[PDB]
RNA sequence: AGAACCUUACCUGGUCUUGACAUCCACGGAAGUUUUCAGAGAUGAGAAUGUGCCUUCGGGAACCGUGAGACAGGUGCUGCAUGGCUGUCGUCAGCUCGUGUUGUGAAAUGUUGGGUUAAGUCCCGCAACGAGCGCAACCCUUAUCCUUUGUUGCCAGCGGUCCGGCCGGGAACUCAAAGGAGACUGCCAGUGAUAAACUGGAGGAAGGUGGGGAUGACGUCAAGUCAUCAUGGCCCUUACGACCAGGGCUACACACGUGCUACAAUGGCGCAUACAAAGAGAAGCGACCUCGCGAGAGCAAGCGGACCUCAUAAAGUGCGUCGUAGUCCGGAUUGGAGUCUGCAACUCGACUCCAUGAAGUCGGAAUCGCUAGUAAUCGUGGAUCAGAAUGCCACGGUGAAUACGU
């Protein structure tokens, strides 16, 4: 019913961020689906290192978007007032779809 | 030049990111440009404040900037006056309301970037580079570093031909990723050209 | 200006004290001048010190009042703010804590009604206030029992209960007490809450038998307390045990819970089984209803009850190590607490062994406090105690309290001390009797 | 990591001089919107309306316009003045220091010697004793299992089937991403200085740095970059600075480098049909339906995306034909008709259709890559990108030969 989509660049950052949401939601209304691991979009990037020549040597960096899903299936609108007071860390995106 | 940047390779292991925020491809670029556009002003205006490291967070249309300095009484100033003067100007640059947290840097000669900026000064103050690198290397050993390697290059003391010099004491396991290496660069603009500075400082194995 | 001999006058204009003045050497913090003159710089000729308190009451038409930090305070029951006053922009008072609610009546009426009445965080002798806190308290225990937060209606409906029945005169806490004095002569019961806190949910069918307030164990009776806050240190059905009654408490049959969590318990127990074992009982809640449809509490222990009936329905045996209790949520684990006569908590935990392993000294001192007779002696050589008590039983108010006295060897003589479990009584009887014998033997 | 203009630094021509881009001062108007004439282009001229802020009644903020001087500007020179970064020997296994000893000394010893290893890797000996930069490990991915959770992901056991996981449902499984376990010569036998270690075996998904990657020491080449940036010195400052239009970077008696496509029957063409992984998408991906032979066009869902879209994988298999004919091989070149992007497709795009069918029949001296999921071959996606790849980067499918040996 209520879908919380959580996206971040770090897996060590998003686990407590999805733990804070799923514990506070289960504390005051319960019945939350498990925090879903979802496939990571990996943006792998090819950059030339030298200013002028030698194409054959390059660097390899990547962006790992760690994405998680948390689902609430039942009406539990006592939580929806205090759930806005969580003010989580800056590295995690949250999107709500009803 | 074939050595890799030690701070870049150590990003996922032991060295934290210099900025942690999320953005999609729409606002990723303007996040970066505004992340730059805050950064020269803090280094230029607080050049006398001995700033070491600047971290940016973007928590949901706000900005948190963490300034690491060894002399917090200069940036804060007399009777708590200049941080609020620094408060609106970054918001003027970024366009969002922001809050700046001052992080004190105790143990100052154990930070590479402040070591790099302090070793920058005396070269354009025209004292000898041999005594300068010597002074910056024993105090880290005296106050308990576990390894330090510094480097200078390019027209030393008026030499017509560029020479590179490096002093190393202790242990610098640059090939060990789990070892904690502190490394950053600085430049000194003398009358003869550009003095380059590279300094690596090692403290712990994990 | 601070540590600077220029003087920030009215507006952004700056001047100074004239060098011919008597007080030119000591410029005060607040100085006023008679004539302003333009020269090489600006100056003031006739200068004199004033107190900054004097200017404000004479400049009522000139003060620009400013209010910042609007925060509500419990200490006065109203909104507080720091005020700032300016004449042509001059900070007469840099900061002053002022009552923001007394200044404007509009926004603080909604603030005061929500805080001091709906939340009810007041310290007052009002008759409606004592009953309304109880009325909100008698539905929260229902939600602490039913474990669903849908029964209680929102606080905005409680906010509209106060606001639509209060007069418009009340904008603060001080206006309310004046209002409550007139109004309560007519309708004390108007502000008291009705019983419309439950409407439709279907979870309002909370049965007192499936959520009892007391637990029975032999001749004992254990008080039950309820809380619904998962992940907490003290969540779950909590038992309140008297400290002198502890020696009559036994752990068998304690894990059956109340019937309100029995369906949910055995699901987690089947979930605690490993995946090859778990696949046999598919699905786990369906097997629970057939299990609960045939068993009754205390006929078998909890571990044995599940093993026999699952083999009854399926035919594959389950060992005692296939059930994992760490994977069971801690709210299903009964919180164990020991009480005094005033319900002061001394130790708490989630098993009876979390109590008895630390309370043995204080249980002994509980026994000795009641035992005001000379049964316990020291320095004894020959049996002079008559018919020694096999078990020492006392009474403390409603409940009995049991013990077991025994002898104690002291390497010079025999003593007598109390013990709280028959086995070490026999051990202390054995060492005491043998030592008493060889002293009695010449 | 992508030249029609732009990019663009080049050329011709038309233009500007505190300037296209900054800061300071003084003055006027808020800004801005719309219209017409001339010019290839930057000017000149109107009409509408500006005018929100801040009460200390004033001014200030944003912006535009004008003038002056301090000043800006340069893809101008010097990579042999430099920083930063890069290639290289070379992932080669080597490179040094403190103290001590020897030698007047430059220097040596450590680092050599016996084995051993991918390795100054390790054991023993040893006037060396230790240490540091390197090796390895710690990092990422892949090869197996277990714990958690289960959407949009899965369908084993159930039921209804609209035969479609479609639905109710079930969490088993695949998988997803977090946590762990595992591989360490750990065990056994032989050899070996009672050592390091080597050889074979058990067990195991994997056995001897398991496979791949990232990681590159002291330094060499006065190596490459002043044109990414920063930068010392010199040079122009009414021009080596600046704006615009058009052309040029795409020319062509030639030669070289690297690729793509073929010379064919293990093949070509047509029909039918099966099996992937990985990635991208909001000034975007763009379903379905309709129109056209087709490039595409109209219409217009869903999708910030395990859902929707790009998006039918192809070599493969089964049928029919071709039959060694410069051919039903090969597609160059050329003419006509079109589609899309974009102010604009002449120079100077890409694609479609029709017409054409050059050379080429396996290539001289010589020369290159590859030690296994590799070579070879068949396709797919992505960065740049309005439009543009046979190049680059990445992903899968089929899938070898050979290593006697120095």
């Amino acid at each position: 019913r209520i879908r919380i989509r959580l996206k971040a660049f770090d897996h060590r950052l998003i686990d407590q961020a999805t733990a804070e949401i799923v514990e506070t939601a289960k504390r005051t209304g319960a019945q939350v689906r498990g925090p879903i691991p979802l496939p990571t979009r990996k943006e792998r990037f090819t950059v030339l290192i030298s200013p002028h020549v030698n194409k054959d040597a390059r660097d390899q960096y990547e962006i790992r978007t760690h994405l998680r899903l948390v689902d609430i299936v039942e009406p539990t609108e006592k939580t929806v007032d205090a759930l806005m007071r969580l003010d989580l860390a800056a590295g995690v995106d949250v999107q709500i779809s009803l | 030049g074939q050595k890799v940047h030690p701070n870049g390779i150590r990003l996922g292991i032991v060295k934290p990111w210099n900025s942690t925020w999320f953005a999609n491809t729409k606002e990723f670029a303007d996040n970066l440009d505004s992340d730059f556009k805050v950064r020269q002003y803090l280094t230029k205006e607080l050049a006398k404040a001995s700033v070491s490291r600047i971290v940016i967070e973007r928590p949901a249309k706000s900005i948190r900037v963490t300034i690491h300095t060894a002399r917090p009484g200069i940036v804060i100033g007399k009777k708590g006056e200049d941080v609020e003067k620094l408060r609106k100007v970054v918001a003027d640059i970024a366009g969002v309301p922001a809050q700046i947290n001052i992080a004190e840097v105790r143990k100052p000669e154990l930070d590479a970037k402040l070591v790099a900026d302090s070793i920058t000064s005396q070269l354009e103050r025209r004292v000898m580079f041999r005594r300068a690198m010597k002074r910056a290397v024993q105090n880290a050993m005296r106050l308990g570093a576990k390894g330090i390697k510094v480097e200078v290059s390019g027209r030393l003391g008026g030499a017509e031909i560029a020479r590179t010099e490096w002093y190393r004491e202790g242990r610098v396991p640059l090939h060990t990723l789990r070892a904690d290496i502190d490394y950053n660069t600085s430049e000194a603009h003398t009358t003869y050209g550009v003095i380059g500075v590279k300094v690596w400082i090692f403290k712990g194995e994990i | 200006d601070a540590d600077k001999q220029e003087y920030t006058g009215a507006r952004n204009a700056r001047f100074s004290i004239f060098p011919g003045s008597g007080l030119f050497k000591k410029p005060p913090k607040w100085v006023m001048v008679a004539e302003l003159v333009e020269t090489s710089r600006l100056w003031g000729r006739i200068a004199a010190r004033i107190d900054p308190e004097w200017v404000e009451p004479v400049a009522q038409h000139l003060i620009k009042r400013t209010y910042s930090e609007p925060h509500w305070e419990r200490a006065q029951g109203a909104v507080m703010a720091t005020e700032k006053v300016t004449v042509y922009g001059l900070p007469i008072v840099a900061a002053r804590k002022v009552n923001y609610s007394q200044i404007d009546p509009a926004l603080c009426r909604e603030l005061f009604i929500r805080h001091a009445l709906v939340e009810g965080d007041w310290q007052t002798r009002h008759a409606f206030f004592r009953e309304n806190l109880k009325l909100r308290a008698e539905v929260e225990e229902l939600e602490h029992k039913s474990r669903r937060r849908d029964i209680l209606v929102d606080d905005e409906t409680l906010f509209e209960f106060y606001d639509q029945r209060i007069s418009h005169d009340v904008i603060s806490a001080r206006h309310f007490d004046s209002w409550w004095k007139k109004v309560s002569r007519e309708t004390p019961d108007l502000l008291n809450f009705e019983k419309s806190m439950l409407i439709k949910e279907g979870a309002e069918k909370i049965s007192k038998l499936d959520y009892p307030n007391f637990w029975h164990q032999g001749n004992l009776k254990l008080r039950l307390s309820y809380q619904f806050e998962p992940g907490a240190d003290a969540d779950g059905v909590t038992v309140h045990i008297p400290l002198p009654l502890l020696n009559q408490v036994e752990e068998s049959g304690f894990e059956w819970q109340i019937p309100g969590l029995r369906r949910e318990l055995v699901i987690a127990l089947i979930k605690s089984l490993p995946k090859p074992v778990r696949r046999n009982f598919v699905p786990a809640p369906n097997y629970a209803e057939a299990f609960l449809g045939r068993v009754k509490p205390l006929e078998l222990p909890l571990l044995d009850s599940l093993e026999r009936e699952l083999r009854r329905m399926t035919g594959v045996t389950v060992d005692r190590e296939d059930w994992h209790w760490d994977q069971v949520p801690d709210h299903l684990k009964i919180t164990f607490r020991v009480v005094d006569d005033k319900n002061k908590k001394l130790k708490e935990g989630r098993s009876l062994q979390d109590l008895k392993d630390a309370l043995k000294g204080k249980v002994q001192e509980t026994l000795s406090a009641v035992a005001d007779d000379g049964i316990e002696q020291s320095g004894l050589h020959i049996w002079s105690f008559g018919q020694l008590p096999e078990s020492y039983e006392q009474k403390r108010g409603n409940y009995k309290v049991k013990a077991w006295p025994a002898l104690v060897d002291e390497r010079d003589s025999v003593a007598i001390k109390l013990f709280d479990n028959p086995l070490e009584q026999k051990q202390a009887m054995w060492n005491g009797l043998r030592r008493l014998l060889l002293l009695n033997i010449p």
